[PDB]
C-alpha cells in the first residue's frame, strides 16, 4: 500500500483520487492520502473552491518512484513532485500517519471498479500520449486539445492519441471505396490493431484513458477519441471474439460509473444507438446494451 | 456549405462546377410474379452530370448488367454514382476539372466525398434547391441512348442546345429548370405544349425544338401556366 503524502492544502480544494472524491478546506491541516492500492495506475485530481474552471490532475504509478503534491503559489495548482532521497520520503509519511494527517483510499473489499475501468491502461502508454519526459507522472486537464484537434495551438501540451478519421485515405483503400467505408474491419484490423497498436490491449487501454479524461476532467477531445474508438469496432464486421467479450465488459462498467448528471455532455447520442442498433456488433454488448437501456433509455 | 437561394449566382460564376444527380440511377418496374408475389425488374439508368455554365452534360449509361448478383441496390447506387463521377473527374484534364461538385441528393455527399479524398481541393456540397434533373428522362433523345444501350456508355450532350450564343448563363439555367419542371409535374402536357405546331423542329444535333426568341418566351408562359395549374388542380385552390 503506497501514499502521496502532501506538503500542505493551502487553497480549499476538491480532491478526487480515482473515482473517489473529497473537500479539504483552506488551510484545514491535510498532508495526503495513503492506502493505495499497488498494481494498477491511479489519478489524483483537483477542483478548485473559487474556480470550477480547469479540473486538472496527474496519473501515477506508486511502483514508479515516491511521488508527492505541495501546492505552488505562483502558478497557483497543487502540482505532483518526485522525491528520489527513498529515506526522506520516508520520514516524512511515517510523521504524517503517525499524526494521523492522511486521509485512506477508501477501497471496499468487495469492489473492482477501478480495476475494471483500468484493465489495461499502463503508465508507459500514458507517457506517449501525454508527452512530458522529465518526469514519471503525467498532467492532464479540461482544456487540454488532441492532435487530431490541433489539426482542424501549442504542441507541447497535447493529447497524443491515435488519430482516427472514417474518411481519410488511412481508412479507405484505394477501390475498396463502398467496403471499407461500410465494414470498417480492414482500418480496425489492419491499419489499427496489427499496424499502429500491435494488439487489442493497447488499443483498449488508449481507450479506457480517453473515457477516464473524459468523465474526470471533461476532455472535450478525449470524449471524441473514446467514441471514435468504440464506433470503429462496432462498425466491423469481424472483430475477434475475445474483443467484443472485452469490449462489452469494459463498456458496462465505464457506464456503470459515469455519473448520472454528466450523462448529457459525455455521451454521444448517434454513436451509441448506432453501437446498440444498427451495427455490425448490435447483439454482441448484452452487458453494455441492459445498462444503457435500464440507465439512461432517454439516450436512446 | 449548402447551396440555395441566397447563393444562385455562384453557379455561373467562372469556377467550374458540377451538379450530380443520382436520381434515375436505379430503376426499377415493380411487378407480380407467377406465385403472386412482387419482384423489382430494373432497367437502364443515368447518372445526370451537368456544367450548369456551359450546359454540358456527362450522361454515364447506367446498364442494368451492373446490378446483377448484388444486394442492397439503391444504396450500392450512391457508390456506383460516386465511383463514375470520380473516374469522370480523374479522366479530365486538371485545368478542366471541377473546383466544386454539388449533389441534388444529401444521401451522395459521404459516397462522393469517400471517392473523392484523392481531390481534397474539391468541394463536395449539398443542395436546399429542390431541382427538377429526375425529369430528364422526359426528354426524349436522353430517355433513346439510355434504353437502347446494350453496355455501359458516357454520351455528352449540351442541354442548352445553342441557347447561349442568344441568352446568358443564368437566362438559360432558367429556362432549362422551367421546362423541366414542367415535364416533372406533368409530362404530357409539357409535351404537348413543346412541338405544338410542326414548322418549329429539333435540329438533329440538339434536345429541344428550334424556337425563335419571341417563340421562346410563349413557351416559357406555357410552362408557368402549366406548373402553376397543376399546383391547383394538386391543392384545388
Ligand atoms: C509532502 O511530501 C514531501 C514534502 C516535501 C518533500 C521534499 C523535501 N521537497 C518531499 C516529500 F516527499
Ligand atoms: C480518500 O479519502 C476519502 C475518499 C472519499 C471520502 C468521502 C466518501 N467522499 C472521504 C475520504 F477521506
Amino acid at each position: 500500500m503506497n501514499t502521496v503524502p502532501f506538503t500542505s492544502a493551502p487553497i480549499e480544494v476538491t480532491i478526487g483520487i480515482d473515482q473517489y472524491s473529497f473537500n479539504v478546506k483552506e488551510n484545514q491541516p491535510f498532508h495526503g492520502i495513503k492506502d493505495i492500492p499497488i498494481g494498477h495506475v491511479h489519478v489524483i485530481h483537483f477542483q478548485h473552491a473559487d474556480n470550477s474552471s480547469m479540473r486538472y490532475g496527474y496519473w501515477f504509478d506508486c511502483r514508479m518512484g515516491n511521488f508527492y503534491i505541495q501546492y505552488d503559489p505562483k502558478d497557483g495548482l497543487y502540482k505532483m513532485m518526485e522525491e528520489r532521497d527513498g529515506a526522506k520520503f520516508e520520514n516524512i509519511v511515517h510523521n504524517f500517519k503517525e499524526r494521523q494527517m492522511m486521509v485512506s483510499y477508501p477501497k471496499i473489499d468487495e469492489d473492482d471498479t477501478w480495476y475494471n475501468l483500468t484493465e489495461f491502461v499502463q503508465m508507459d502508454k500514458i507517457r506517449k500520449i501525454v508527452r512530458k519526459d522529465e518526469n514519471q507522472f503525467s498532467y492532464v486537464d479540461s482544456s487540454m486539445t488532441t492532435v487530431q484537434e490541433n489539426e482542424l495551438s501549442d504542441p507541447a501540451h497535447s493529447l497524443n492519441y491515435t488519430v482516427i478519421n472514417f474518411k481519410s485515405r488511412e481508412a479507405i483503400r484505394p477501390g475498396h471505396e463502398m467496403e471499407d467505408f461500410l465494414d470498417k474491419s480492414y482500418y480496425l484490423n489492419t491499419v489499427m490493431l496489427q499496424g499502429i497498436f500491435k494488439n487489442s490491449s493497447n488499443y483498449f487501454g488508449e481507450l479506457q484513458f480517453a473515457f477516464l479524461n473524459a468523465m474526470f476532467f471533461g476532455n472535450y477531445g478525449s470524449s471524441l477519441q473514446w467514441h471514435a474508438m468504440i464506433e470503429l469496432i462496432c462498425s466491423s464486421a469481424t472483430v475477434p471474439k475475445h474483443m467484443l467479450d472485452k469490449l462489452d465488459e469494459i463498456l458496462y462498467y465505464q457506464i456503470k460509473t459515469l455519473p448520472e448528471q454528466y450523462s448529457d455532455i459525455l455521451l454521444n447520442e448517434r454513436v451509441w444507438n448506432i453501437c446498440l442498433y444498427s451495427s455490425f456488433q448490435k447483439n454482441s454488448l448484452h452487458n453494455t446494451e441492459k445498462i444503457m437501456e435500464n440507465k439512461y433509455p432517454e439516450l436512446l | 456549405g449548402a447551396m440555395n437561394s441566397s447563393n444562385y449566382a455562384e453557379l455561373f460564376n467562372n469556377d467550374i462546377k458540377l451538379f450530380v444527380d443520382d436520381t434515375n440511377v436505379y430503376r426499377v418496374t415493380v411487378h407480380k410474379t407467377f406465385e403472386g408475389n412482387v419482384a423489382t425488374k430494373a432497367i437502364n439508368g443515368c447518372i445526370f452530370t451537368l456544367n450548369p455554365k456551359t450546359g454540358h452534360l456527362f450522361l454515364k449509361i447506367i446498364h442494368t448488367s451492373v446490378w446483377a448478383g448484388q444486394k442492397r441496390l439503391s444504396q450500392l447506387a450512391k457508390w456506383k454514382t460516386a465511383e463514375e463521377v470520380s473516374a469522370l473527374v480523374r479522366s479530365l484534364p486538371k485545368e478542366e476539372q471541377p473546383k466544386q461538385i454539388i449533389v441534388t441528393r444529401k444521401a451522395m455527399l459521404d459516397p462522393l466525398e469517400v471517392h473523392m479524398l484523392d481531390f481534397p481541393n474539391i468541394a463536395i456540397r449539398p443542395t436546399e434547391l429542390r431541382l427538377p434533373f429526375s425529369a430528364a428522362m422526359s426528354i426524349d433523345k436522353l430517355s433513346d441512348v439510355v434504353m437502347k444501350a446494350t453496355e455501359p456508355q458516357m454520351v455528352l450532350f449540351n442541354i442548352y442546345d445553342d441557347w447561349l450564343d442568344r441568352i446568358s448563363s443564368y437566362t438559360a439555367f432558367s429556362r432549362l429548370t422551367l421546362l423541366l419542371r414542367a415535364l416533372k409535374t406533368n409530362e404530357e402536357s409539357a409535351k404537348m405544349i413543346l412541338l405544338s405546331d410542326p414548322t418549329i423542329t429539333i435540329k438533329s444535333y440538339h434536345l429541344w425544338p428550334s424556337f425563335t426568341d419571341e417563340q421562346w418566351i410563349t413557351i416559357e408562359s406555357q410552362m408557368r401556366d402549366l406548373i402553376l395549374t397543376e399546383y391547383g388542380r394538386k391543392y384545388n385552390v
